[PDB]
């Protein structure tokens, strides 16, 4: 019944911040990041 | 000679009534043998319950000790058929984020910042303590887990 | 008289029979229910297991510090704890415990070896080798001295 530890503060920003507002694939992302190496120069 | 088939019932009747006798106590243990494992399995459910329950306040001061040493705490999780993510609050000045992993063999870590619903004065403020490319989605190695989350730490405890 | 009287008694036993199969019928269904709870509540924690456990290594991997247990009697609140990494020797594992809250930092090294210890002394302060007492405030800059200390 007694916590010697407090309890955790960044625990609330679960409900305030809209982390599902945005999802996406990570195999595109990691498409995307090394742009296009195939180009009239290859 | 013929015989009245009266006098050959009755013995029938004794029979049935016997049959029925023999069933009904069957029955009356089959209840004893069911009610036994409705007691078991409420024990069953009584333990689970709390078993589950300890596992997560466990996990949950975990979490407390993490946060409290380390200024970071990995709220919950996620799982695409392409990747899997955490979504994670850093600092005491704080700041949302998410790390995501291939689901391939090859890896390195991908890093997609969460700013949306900020003040216009808050992203100011997180704008001087943090470099400009850690505003936006980007990778790092895994080697570089410790090094990120310390440029991160280092950035809003300074 | 008799005929009679024993084709009312299979009346009566037929009855008797009928509300002992409802009742089985009962049980049965109350008995499919807490089977399903069983199975559910089964996985359930076995998901929340191990989901639990991968977050639980990102934090060990983003923080290089291991929690593996945790030591609580009605004094305090205990962890054990390692801090570092692999290859000299980088790797430091103490208690902390949690006590107008302090925090009591202990030292945990007698599975060591003498070169290990060495490399250790040197590239840690020598109060790192001695149960020291300090307030929260001090637990994260505490955490940051000892990981500067070991790469």
């Amino acid at each position: 019944k007694k916590r010697f530890l407090p309890q955790s503060v960044l625990i609330k920003r679960e409900d305030e911040i809209a982390f599902d507002d945005f999802h996406l694939d990570a195999r595109k992302v990691l498409n995307d990041l090394s742009a296009t190496s195939e180009n009239p120069f290859s | 000679q013929q015989i009245d088939s009266a006098d050959l019932l009755v013995a029938n009747l004794v029979n049935e009534n016997f049959v029925l006798s023999e069933k009904l106590d069957t029955k009356a243990t089959e209840i004893k043998q069911l009610q036994k494992q409705i007691d078991s399995l409420n024990a069953q459910v009584k333990e689970l319950k709390t078993q589950t329950s300890q596992q997560a306040e466990n996990s949950e001061v975990i979490k407390d000790l993490y946060e409290y040493l380390c200024n970071v705490r990995v709220h919950k999780s996620y799982e695409d058929d392409s990747g899997l993510w955490f979504d994670i609050s850093q600092g005491t000045s704080i700041m949302d984020y998410k790390l995501g992993f291939v689901k391939a063999q090859v890896t390195e870590v991908i890093y997609a910042p969460v700013l949306k619903q900020r003040s216009t004065e808050e992203l100011y403020s997180l704008q001087s303590k943090l470099p400009e490319y850690l505003f936006e989605t980007l990778s790092f190695p895994l080697s570089s887990l410790n090094q990120f989350y310390n440029k991160i730490a280092k950035s809003l405890n300074k």
